[PDB]
């Protein structure tokens, strides 16, 4: 699987590489392209660049403004973004492009989302939503984490580092008034465990460079 | 320049055909690929070279291309079919790989389903922050047409308000969020504040307490 990063917030005129890991196979002999999508709206090709030398091709949007390249050691695929406006404010996923017969791309990485506006990035203030044994408890207990006031998006939220999968729905985030996104991520356990087990969300906000560990007890 | 029409509805076990309509530089001329968008994921490869099964999509999933028109065709539709479909091509005109819209599929017929509601009271750590955030969350039900209205001693109250989209789960069902953000004296001045969720003429009301 590929794996992107770099993604964050960003000013308008403002200038962002992104980079794009293969822990498998090599960069250096593949087609790799970069493709982005809008919020709401849908797929569209940023870049490509082909195996013997960095000499891409990208875009009627991007031409110019971006530069696709890639350190010939260590599998890393780079795009650096320049001149950046708010029609650049998309998820940036770096892919292996086919060019045989028809052009697709087969492997996709999990993606990373630029977000072009001028404000100031926040870190998340996580707080435990504990549980008790009424509005929290449908048979099964109910606990979650508060992910209040950060910019931009996004934040991912796991529990006991992945142990925890099964009960665990991490709901969408709202632009509050304030220009600050909250999120919430709760899992149902039985009753009966609440008093042994031991809970742990795992905030990240790659944006900020943060990850928040909050330990979420029996009131 | 590749266009898709923006939905299409069938019923499970039904044929529902997705058209991807371009002209004789795109489609007509060049290989056509498909990909499937579930909800929150990355997209992912369906069809490559107009209609060859990537790795593990199931031969319900056939790819077509008659003229100027590619046709995505899935049979025995499935509710885990849901998902955001976009063809792609090269066109001759421009220079560069061109996607069409895309085509949000819905599966008809799924179950009713009354959503789960859960109401938190702010954390001691908010309150010793200064802040109070009530945190009510809506789980588990279909269709996703939920509003959330909060109550204050069974009063109205608008300021402070924040709700989410409601957004499908993996499972096929929608989950939304509502924030009452408030002062920790708002949150201690009154006796109970209500979350109301009212889902298909129906109203699940859930509350909590400062003095729990």
């Amino acid at each position: 699987q590929l794996l992107e990063s770099g993604g964050g917030l960003v000013q308008p005129g403002g200038s962002l590489r992104l980079s794009c890991a293969a822990s498998g196979f090599t960069f250096r002999y593949e087609v790799a392209a970069w493709v982005r999508q809008a919020p709401g709206k849908g797929l569209e090709w940023v870049s490509a660049i082909s195996g013997p030398a960095p000499k891409g091709y990208y875009a009627d949007s991007v031409k110019g403004r971006f530069t696709i390249s890639r350190d010939n050691s260590k599998n890393t695929l780079y795009l650096q973004m320049n001149s950046l406006r708010a029609e650049d404010t998309a998820v940036y996923y770096c892919a292996r492009l086919r060019a045989d017969l028809g052009l697709y791309m087969d492997l996709w990485g999990r993606g990373t989302l630029v977000t072009v506006s001028s404000a100031s990035t926040k870190g998340p203030s996580v707080f435990p939503l504990a549980p008790s044994s009424k509005s929290t408890s449908g048979g099964t207990a109910a606990l979650g984490c508060l992910v209040k006031d950060y910019f931009p998006e996004p934040v991912t939220v796991s529990w006991n580092s992945g142990a925890l999968t099964s009960g665990v729905h991490t709901f969408p985030a709202v632009l509050q008034s304030s220009g600050l996104y909250s999120l919430s991520s709760v899992v149902t356990v039985p009753s009966s465990s609440l008093g042994t087990q031991t809970y742990i969300c795992n905030v990240n906000h790659k944006p900020s460079n943060t990850k928040v560990d909050k330990r979420v007890e029996p009131k | 320049e590749l266009t898709q029409p923006p939905t299409a509805s069938a019923a499970p076990g039904q044929k529902v055909t997705i058209s991807c309509s371009g002209s004789s530089s795109n489609i007509g001329n060049h290989y056509v690929s498909w990909y499937q968008q579930l909800p929150g994921t990355a997209p992912k490869l369906l069809i490559y070279d107009t209609t060859v099964l990537s790795s593990g999509i199931p031969d319900r999933f056939s790819g077509s291309k008659s003229g100027t028109s590619a046709t995505l065709g899935i049979t025995g539709l499935q509710t885990g079919d849901e998902a955001d479909y976009y063809c792609g091509t090269w066109d001759e005109l421009t220079s560069n790989l061109v996607f069409g819209g895309g085509t949000k599929l819905t599966v008809l017929g799924q179950p009713k389903a009354a959503p789960s509601v859960t109401l938190f009271p702010p954390s001691s750590e908010e309150l010793q922050a200064n802040k109070a955030t009530l945190v009510c969350l809506i789980s588990d039900f279909y269709p996703g047409a939920v509003t959330v209205a909060w109550k204050a001693d069974s009063s109205p109250v608008k300021a402070g308000v924040e709700t989410t989209t409601p957004s499908k789960q993996s499972n096929n069902k929608y989950a939304a969020s509502s924030y009452l953000s408030l002062t920790p004296e708002q949150w201690k001045s009154h006796r109970s504040y209500s979350c109301q969720v009212t889902h298909e003429g129906s109203t699940v009301e859930k509350t909590v307490a400062p003095t729990e």
